[PDB]
């Protein structure tokens, strides 16, 4: 429906390929991947699209975020639901990859462009903010913010005040504002210091359109846009009895199964309704409002070939799948 | 394992004396003196709710927080009120006024940091502490107010340790106050967000199941305390024995909450006889299983002949055989598959102690997580909306520096906790 | 030569108490004589506490008792990762210094309660890192499985898959016994509406004797507990047969006793007798392992089992022409002085894998999916150091246990 799913798989990495063990997926054809290669469970999975491992960043860019900027510009609020591996390196080359042409610099370029060519046709403003959830507490990266308060407009739509949002310049303002909220979050000092995977980041971009063309006074059109970089999920090991850890962990465990259960229910609800419940977390009652409506949604998965991710990517099919699978 | 109990407000103050009243006597502890235990087993785990110092002085390990002298100035005054530490008691010689803004923002905001210290110097007592017990009522400045700010940071400095509350929910027919719905709707909206055991308890449902349960003519409210007082020992102190199969609160936590809101329980004591007549010694089991699991008994408003459970834990304490209870809880099951979810095989936590409440042969607490308690949190949202509208008493709220906000946004989310009940009666 | 104990979870210490009761009185060893040979683990400390306490209360070393003075949990997750972690290397060290102690053992006898917090998720690292530290021994692990009815915690599926897959890779052979099939030998077979659990663990106590105490003696046809495994196992899952009494009759009501081997042999494959609410309802037999203990004549075995092959409503599996390892001991069993158990001068403790366990299996997997398809008390494991991942993953594998189960038999 408006949901469309795409898994982009990225290239093994140099030490993966060296190695080379039994693949966890073995991708068979351009949309169907075979789990578990010989037997074993030898699981065909199909989804809407799936992208190879030649699939670079530019690839998922025009298909992922074609759908997104036309229903971003209609004035359909749209999102990105990333995906990958808990296993950095997919995930790791799939977001923030600056050498590889960006999901999301392909896409913020594609929209920054076609907001360009909207604002001289018609009037059309937009701003942008970046916020993360680290601890289950919401930071803005722009500034430095404490724990942003919850309020309800008279739409009620709950509202995280205190989120500044400035007018994208060119693309050059909004870089500034991805390195600003870049070094802002920290890394996860666990394990090899990653980046800001085990927080969950969002971009969001709010596009504003008034017609030049349509009369002066009429309805404004605004779509929000959310990409969320999400963490990967923690065994006991990458968990570990640790008090440091312990916190994050904990923000993150209940992040994840409230969020990815709000997913689940998020399925369950494109027939059902009030059913799903926003509450659980802070965030997952956010994505009501972007996710929830008729809304055009992408999820991108990524999956890496090699075995260290078949627990993690065996697992991110499992429960990406899982939601479109179960139909009631 | 360990506890540290929580006085906040008159009400959950005045529970106080009769939580401490009865659970002395459950361990053998006189005023200041010490176990004089019939028994000895009384004694192996009393550290859950005291402290060793002198030798003949085990101290309840508790926190009496209030903004009125008075109040514990009368359970100071009074019988056991000599055990308590002088540092457990926690004033506020303000004005203690029956706002929830004035317990939580401006008055009991200041005499927090002044608690938070002494629940450290308990919580680091020694040993390992399991969670805290909450007394308080949802109809005033001091229980709902500052009782329901305690938690909110309780539960940032150990978001691993437990929290059990025992509110007194706004009684339905009357209310014992008139803002009772503004200091309601907003304590629930910090209780569905820190604590994780709710234990509703209604002063009328209270006085039906005091007054028809047992003839008692003249249930004075020292009556509805120690009934209260009657259960929170058969929940906590009780499973803090031994037991065939025992369990914790940890145990009662992790089979009790199917969804993270925290859900909330209906107590329900068994041996419920009026004293000289009606001691029929019925009691060999069917007739527990038949009390606790009628309406009436509920300590709750609310019927759970209204709706399903989720869940369903009888805490038995009395040597009893694990086949007379296993099974009897099954025909419960099936006699009322009607009222009970379909989604849980075994709605039901058997649990089981051996010693007995001290005089008696043989009790069960009972802690339902009915959907029935959608019919309570509707009452409370009602109250708020048809005054909210005219925001009758409201002055005395922004008055104290509060927020238009503050109270749409505790409303809104206790009425989608109603919203939330009902998506497993279904 | 020997084989260690490993008493996981409350359940599996009051068990490993009766069953440690039960081995001294048919060893004339009072309270206070020799040494045990196992251990005892628990993360709630009031229960290896009645074993420090209570009866036989210096007939352990406080080495082999271990306590996490924390928290038990009725979670998996809890128990296996989070808490039970921090116990398991003190644990492991007593059954590597016990295990070094001895001359050439054979294995451990782990006893735990498949739906507990620490019988479930601790053992399940337990039987782990002993498959690791020593795969060239035996693992029996006789559990308590979940009744089938007469659950106790609320989600005791969720333990009890989560303990199965996770051992399953890991033990040699699985002994069960249901909780709620022996009340009924208890109602129907012996005749009290009064079973305390110490009953059902002098009864467990009773099929454990001979498991391991009078078969490691001496006898006219003895048994290792390698030859379990061996004649008792047909594949490398580690299948989980029944466990099965026979002169289980009332030492006060009836009394038969002189029962001699042609009628206690007939009475273990009475589905109303086998500690197992798996009543062979299609189940055909692949293996039985027939301990005998007491004035037993091969003869009358090898001609008690000749006339059991051929009832054919018994049906065995048609991979198996004989599956039917006799081990007969001399000493007769040893009953509780005044208990409820008859006192007979002969027993059949028999034991098998059956092909009815797909039913078992079944219905307790069935259960975790109906709470599962909703996540119930799922952010209770989450919240300790589990997934979406051990839950939905070890969902899958007991579903290629059901088809196992199935494939194994019903086709020829
Ligand atoms: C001669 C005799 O057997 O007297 C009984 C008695 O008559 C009855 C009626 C008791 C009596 O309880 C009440 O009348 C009552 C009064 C106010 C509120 C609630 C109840 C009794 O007072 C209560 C008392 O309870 C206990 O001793 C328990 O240990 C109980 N203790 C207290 O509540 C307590 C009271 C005063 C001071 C300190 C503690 C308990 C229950 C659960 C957990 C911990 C403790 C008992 C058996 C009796 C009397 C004395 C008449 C009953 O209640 C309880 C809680 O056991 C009322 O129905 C039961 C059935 C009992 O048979
Ligand atoms: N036969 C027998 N079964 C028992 C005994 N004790 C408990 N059980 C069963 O084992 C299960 C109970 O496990 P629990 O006592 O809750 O837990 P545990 O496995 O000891 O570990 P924790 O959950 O962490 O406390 C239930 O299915 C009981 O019916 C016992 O003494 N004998
Ligand atoms: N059961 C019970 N309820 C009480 C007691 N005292 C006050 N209440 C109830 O508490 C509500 C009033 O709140 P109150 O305790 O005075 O608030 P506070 O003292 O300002 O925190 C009313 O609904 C009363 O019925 C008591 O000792 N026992
Ligand atoms: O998705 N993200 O939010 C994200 C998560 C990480 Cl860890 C890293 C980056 C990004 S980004 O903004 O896509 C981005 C993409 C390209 C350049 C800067 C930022
Ligand atoms: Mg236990
Ligand atoms: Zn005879």
């Amino acid at each position: 429906h408006h949901m469309k799913v795409v898994v982009r798989v990225r290239p093994e990495n140099t030490k993966e390929k060296a190695a080379g063990f039994h693949k966890v997926v073995h991708v068979v054809d351009k949309h169907i991947l075979v789990f578990d290669p010989k037997q074993n469970k030898d699981l065909k999975f199909v989804f809407d699209a799936v992208f190879d491992e030649t699939s670079t960043q530019s690839e998922v860019f025009e298909h992922t975020t074609k759908p997104i900027l036309r229903s971003f510009l209609n004035g359909y609020n749209c999102t990105v639901l990333a995906y990958g591996a808990t296993g950095a390196g997919k995930t790791h080359t799939m977001l923030g990859s600056a050498d590889e042409p960006g999901v999301m610099y392909l896409t913020m370029l594609h929209l920054y462009k076609c907001m360009d060519e909207i604002k001289e046709e018609k009037i059309c403003s937009t701003a942008v903010s970046y916020l993360e959830v680290y601890n289950e507490q919401i930071r803005d990266l722009l500034v430095n913010s404490g724990p942003l308060a919850v309020r309800e407009d008279t739409q009620k739509g709950v509202v995280v005040h205190g989120l500044t949002l400035h007018q994208p310049k060119s693309s050059e303002e909004i870089l500034h504002l991805l390195d600003n909220g870049n070094k802002n979050r920290t890394q996860h000092p666990t394990d090899m210091n990653a980046t800001s995977s085990r927080s969950h980041a969002v971009f969001q971009i709010y596009l504003r359109q008034q017609d030049k063309t349509a009369s002066i006074n009429q309805n404004v059109r605004i779509a929000k846009m959310s990409l969320i970089d999400l963490a990967g999920s923690e065994r006991a090991s990458t968990s570990g009895a640790k008090g440091t850890r312990f916190v994050e962990g904990t923000n993150i465990n209940r992040s994840l199964l409230a969020l990815g259960n709000v997913i689940n229910a998020l399925a369950d609800s494109k027939r059902k309704n009030q059913h799903i419940p926003y509450r659980n977390s802070k965030l997952t009652r956010l994505l009501k409002d972007s996710l929830g409506g008729n809304c055009q949604t992408i999820m991108i998965a990524a999956v890496s070939p090699s075995s260290v991710f078949y627990d993690d990517t065996y697992n991110t099919l499992k429960y990406a799948n899982r939601a479109k699978d179960i139909k009631s | 394992r360990e506890i540290v109990h929580i006085q906040a407000g008159q009400c959950g103050n005045q529970i106080g004396a009769k939580f401490w009243e009865v659970i002395s006597d459950e361990h053998g502890i006189d005023p200041t003196g010490s176990y004089h235990g019939d028994s000895d087993l009384q004694l192996e785990r009393i550290n859950v709710y005291y402290n060793e110092a002198a030798g003949n002085k085990y101290v309840p390990r508790a926190i009496l927080v209030d903004l009125e002298p008075g109040t514990m100035d009368s359970v100071r005054s009074g019988p056991f009120g000599q055990i308590f530490r002088p540092d457990n008691f926690v004033f506020g010689q303000s004005g203690a006024g029956n706002n929830w803004a004035k317990g939580h923002y401006t008055e009991g905001a200041e005499l927090v940091d002044s608690v938070l210290d002494v629940v450290r110097k308990e919580s680091e007592s020694c040993d390992c502490l399991q969670g805290f017990q909450l007394t308080h009522s949802l109809g005033g400045g001091t229980g709902s107010g500052m009782g329901t700010l305690l938690i909110s940071k309780i539960r940032e400095e150990y978001p691993d340790r437990i929290m059990n509350t025992f509110s007194v929910v706004p009684s339905p027919k009357v209310s014992d106050t008139v803002v009772e719905p503004y200091n309601a709707t907003l304590s629930v909206h910090q209780l569905v967000e820190n604590t994780d055991e709710t234990y509703c308890i209604d002063n009328e449902a209270l006085y039906d199941i005091c007054f028809r349960t047992l003839k008692l003519t003249t249930p004075t409210y020292g009556d509805l305390n120690h009934l209260v007082s009657a259960t929170m020992s058969g929940v906590t102190t009780c499973l803090r024995f031994p037991g065939q199969l025992n369990a914790d609160l940890r145990k009662l936590a992790v089979n009790m909450v199917p969804f993270p809101r925290l859900h909330f329980f209906m107590p329900g004591f068994a041996p419920l006889t009026s004293r000289g007549s009606q001691q029929y010694r019925a009691l060999t089991v069917p007739e527990l299983t038949q009390q606790m699991f009628d309406a009436k008994n509920m300590m709750a408003a609310c019927d759970p002949r209204h709706g399903r459970y989720l869940t369903v834990a009888a805490v038995f304490r009395g040597r009893m055989s694990m086949k007379e209870v296993d099974e009897q809880m099954l025909n419960v099951q099936n006699k009322n598959s009607s009222y009970f979810v379909e989604w849980i095989p075994n709605n039901v936590k058997t649990a089981v102690c051996d010693i007995p409440p001290r005089g008696l042969k043989m009790s069960a607490t009972f802690i339902g997580n009915s959907t029935a308690i959608q019919e309570l949190f509707k009452r409370i949202s009602e109250q708020f909306t048809a005054m909210f509208r005219r925001k009758a008493f409201l002055h005395w709220y922004t008055g104290e520096g509060m927020d238009e906000m503050e109270f749409t946004e505790a409303e809104s989310n206790m009425n989608d906790l109603v919203s939330e009940y009902q998506q497993y009666q279904d | 030569r020997e084989c260690i104990s490993i008493h996981v979870g409350q359940a599996g210490v009051q068990i490993g108490n009766a069953c440690w009761e039960l081995y001294c009185l048919e060893h004339g060893i009072q309270p206070d004589g020799h040494v045990p040979r196992a251990v005892f683990v628990d993360l709630e400390p009031t229960v290896i506490d009645e074993v420090r306490t209570g009866t036989y209360r210096q007939l352990f070393h406080p080495e082999q008792l271990i306590t996490g003075k924390e928290d038990a949990a009725n979670n998996y997750a809890r128990g296996h990762y989070t808490i039970g972690k921090e116990i398991i290397d003190l644990v492991l060290d007593r059954i590597r210094k016990l295990a070094d102690q001895c001359t050439g053992l054979q294995g451990f006898s782990v006893f735990h309660s498949f739906g507990g917090g620490t019988g479930s998720g601790f053992t399940s690292l337990l039987m782990e890192r002993l498959s690791v530290d020593y795969g060239k021994k035996s693992k029996l692990e006789f559990s308590i499985y979940p009744a089938p009815q007469v659950s106790t915690a609320v989600v005791e599926p969720y333990n009890s898959i989560l303990t199965t897959h996770t051992t399953l890779e890991h033990s040699d052979c699985a002994f069960m016994v249901d909780n709620e099939a022996i009340y009924d030998i208890c109602r129907r077979n012996l005749d009290i509406e009064r079973p305390t659990y110490t009953n059902l663990n002098r009864l467990i106590g009773q099929i454990v004797s001979s498991i391991t105490a009078s078969l490691r003696f001496d006898g006219a046809l003895n048994v290792d507990l390698t030859e379990f495994q061996t004649n008792l196992v047909p594949y490398p899952r580690g299948h989980f047969p029944l466990a099965t009494y026979a002169p289980v009759i009332s030492a006060e009501k009836a009394y038969h006793e002189q029962l001699s081997v042609a009628e206690i042999t007939n009475a273990c494959f009475e589905p109303a007798n086998q500690m197992v609410k798996c009543d062979p309802r299609h189940g055909k037999y692949m293996a039985c392992c027939l301990l005998y203990r007491g004035d037993v004549v091969p003869k009358d075995v090898n001609a008690a089992i000749a006339t059991i092959k051929t009832k054919r409503t018994i049906q065995f599996v048609d991979w198996c022409p004989t599956g039917f390892k006799v081990g007969i001991n001399y000493e007769p069993p040893t009953v509780v002085p005044g208990g409820d158990l008859a006192k007979v001068q002969r027993a059949v403790c028999m034991l098998s894998n059956t092909t009815a366990i797909a039913e078992a299996w079944a219905r307790l997997d069935h259960k975790f999916d109906l709470m599962y398809a909703k996540r119930a008390f799922v952010h209770w494991y989450v919240g300790e150091g589990m997934e979406e991942g051990e839950f939905s993953e070890a969902r899958e594998d007991m579903a290629a246990l059901e088809k196992d189960y199935e494939e194994v038999g019903v086709d020829s």
